[PDB]
RNA sequence: GGUGGGGUUCCCGAGCGGCCAAAGGGAGCAGACUCUAAAUCUGCCGUCAUCGACUUCGAAGGUUCGAAUCCUUCCCCCACCAC
RNA sequence: GGAGAUGCAGCAGAAACGACACGGCUCCGGAAGAGAUGACGAUGAUAGUGAAAGUUGAGGACUUCCGGAGAACCGGUGAAACGGGCAUCUCCCCUGCCCGGGGUGCAAGCCGGUUUCGGCGCUUAGCCGAAUGUCACCGAAAUUACAGAAGGCGGGCUAUAGCCCCCAUUUU
């Protein structure tokens, strides 16, 4: 099962996602699934049919699990998912 | 108190299973390059985690190119056992040809038949 | 235990064996079953659950999931071998022409009900 | 300004690219032992605390089938120098 | 670019770096069943191909095992295999340039002094108990971020203040 604690190490591809906050104004309001994932980038296919390239470190993501909705920064999702499942420890201080 | 019941290798095996299931689910649509990307990421996490492939998704992929092999579409599967028992997978994309020798199971069946002959 | 997708009841297993017994115009051996599901002439595939090595039948169900021919499982291979007409067991049987049991394989379309 | 080096468990300290391989010692807890206590021995030894399994080898990136180890960068800690 | 040596742990696989022993293939010896019988066979039969591979698919049909020796082909494993790779070390096979070779380093080294001190090296800034101060303004490159000489020069790395130039995502 996919847990909100290990979502820092679970695979993001194959999960519906929407973003709630970002510095880009037009980025806010997208909904879709995750297809491709690189070191700080998701390739998201919308339900409308548009592929978008979303950087991770500028936005916060809301991943839709089996019933759950988890809000995680992409600053926590830094690194390739290969190296992220190797081991990546990120500690963020929003002061 | 037990908070972490799932370890690193267990989530690695789950990522193997999810990525290769999504590889099968996305390989039938028409995007073989996306399925090649899934097989490439699963192979990279297999060499990284030092974990072995499951026996379900073991023979469904190609080692040379990395395309997920649909049997019939881009993979030709023929069983020949005249000289030696073998099941041959043939990649239609690049041309890499692999097989499944079954000599030792035939040896076990042969020893069982020898025991049935000697008991009778 | 590995290549099998769904649990098969014993009554529909006996219906499969009765269909193999009533048909008697079949392709036995996994090469002929594979050729029949690649051509599409087969209407029903019967695969034994006790096949060791499993690879001999491991290419069979997913290919049917590509080709849309209904497939089902029996627990014993020697019973399918006796139903096919041989003293020695057979791994898989594809049916080209059912004949008098053709309505019977309509009931084996209820295997699709087991698929969901 | 300069040379020869080191950073690994609470503290002193080893470690061939490979199964917590992580030598360990002292420490804490528990057992054993004793009238009590010291000393000796046994297991946990960071966690679950019975076997066993996972994390940390100053930090990051990269190579590799796989990093305490091999490469690069960022650091700190030593020793001694005015004559 | 070539040769030589080492390593690619553990598990798996016949086999982890040169080739091989091993199983399918051929021969010989022993045992068991059998002449309109019986053994075997859709987990594939007499059966062929440069036998990786592919076409074949049954009143098909004379077989099976063990041990020993050999021309050709083949390895369910693993990242990587009857064969080509990877990394390290050392030599010889090249091309062009330059000729003293190493070691320590200015807190080197030298002098008055003979422990300890002062002078040279030392400066179109040259301190050493480590000097280079404050304000305004043209401009817009400006004391604002990283940040400070200590004999001098040249290369490379690290961290960013202001403007200029170039490239990319969102966008329209
Ligand atoms: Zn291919």
């Amino acid at each position: 099962m996919i847990t909100p604690h290990n979502i820092l190490r679970h695979e993001l591809i194959g999960l519906k996602v929407e973003i709630v906050e970002a510095k880009n104004k037009a980025m806010i309001g997208i909904k879709g699934k995750v297809v491709d994932e690189t070191r700080n980038t998701l390739v998201i296919e919308k339900e409308d049919g548009r592929e978008v390239v979303i950087p991770k470190d500028i936005a916060v993501f809301l991943f839709q699990l089996k019933g759950c909705k988890v809000k995680v920064d992409g600053r926590l999702l830094i690194g390739r998912p290969e190296e992220r499942l190797k081991k990546k420890i990120k500690i963020l201080y929003p002061y | 108190k037990k908070f972490l019941e799932k370890k690193l290798k267990k989530i690695a095996y789950e990522r193997i299973d999810i990525l290769m299931s999504l590889a099968e689910e996305e390989a039938k649509k028409g995007n073989w390059d996306r399925a090649k990307r899934y097989v490439y990421l699963a192979r990279r996490i297999a060499m990284k985690m030092r974990i072995r492939f499951p026996k379900k998704w073991k023979r469904r992929i190609c080692k040379k190119c990395g395309t997920f092999l649909l049997y019939g579409r881009n993979a030709r599967v023929r069983i020949k056992s005249k000289r030696y028992p073998h099941v041959v997978i043939t990649c239609l994309e690049c041309g890499a040809i692999y097989r499944i020798p079954m000599i030792r199971e035939k040896k076990e069946k042969r020893r069982k038949k020898l025991e049935e002959r000697l008991k009778a | 235990a590995v290549y099998v997708k769904f649990k098969v009841p014993e009554e529909i297993q006996k219906e499969l064996l009765d269909a193999v017994a009533k048909a008697q115009k079949i392709k036995k051996g996994a090469n002929e079953v594979t050729k029949a599901v690649e051509r599409g002439i087969a209407k029903l595939v019967i695969i034994a659950e006790d096949v060791k090595p499993e690879e001999v039948v491991a290419h069979l169900p997913y290919l049917c999931e590509e080709k849309g021919i209904p497939y089902a499982y029996v627990a014993s291979k020697q019973d399918l071998g006796k139903a096919a007409g041989l003293e020695v067991a057979a791994s898989s049987v594809a049916i080209i022409n059912e004949g008098d049991a053709e309505e019977l394989k309509v009931l084996i379309e209820k295997v699709n009900v087991l698929k969901q």
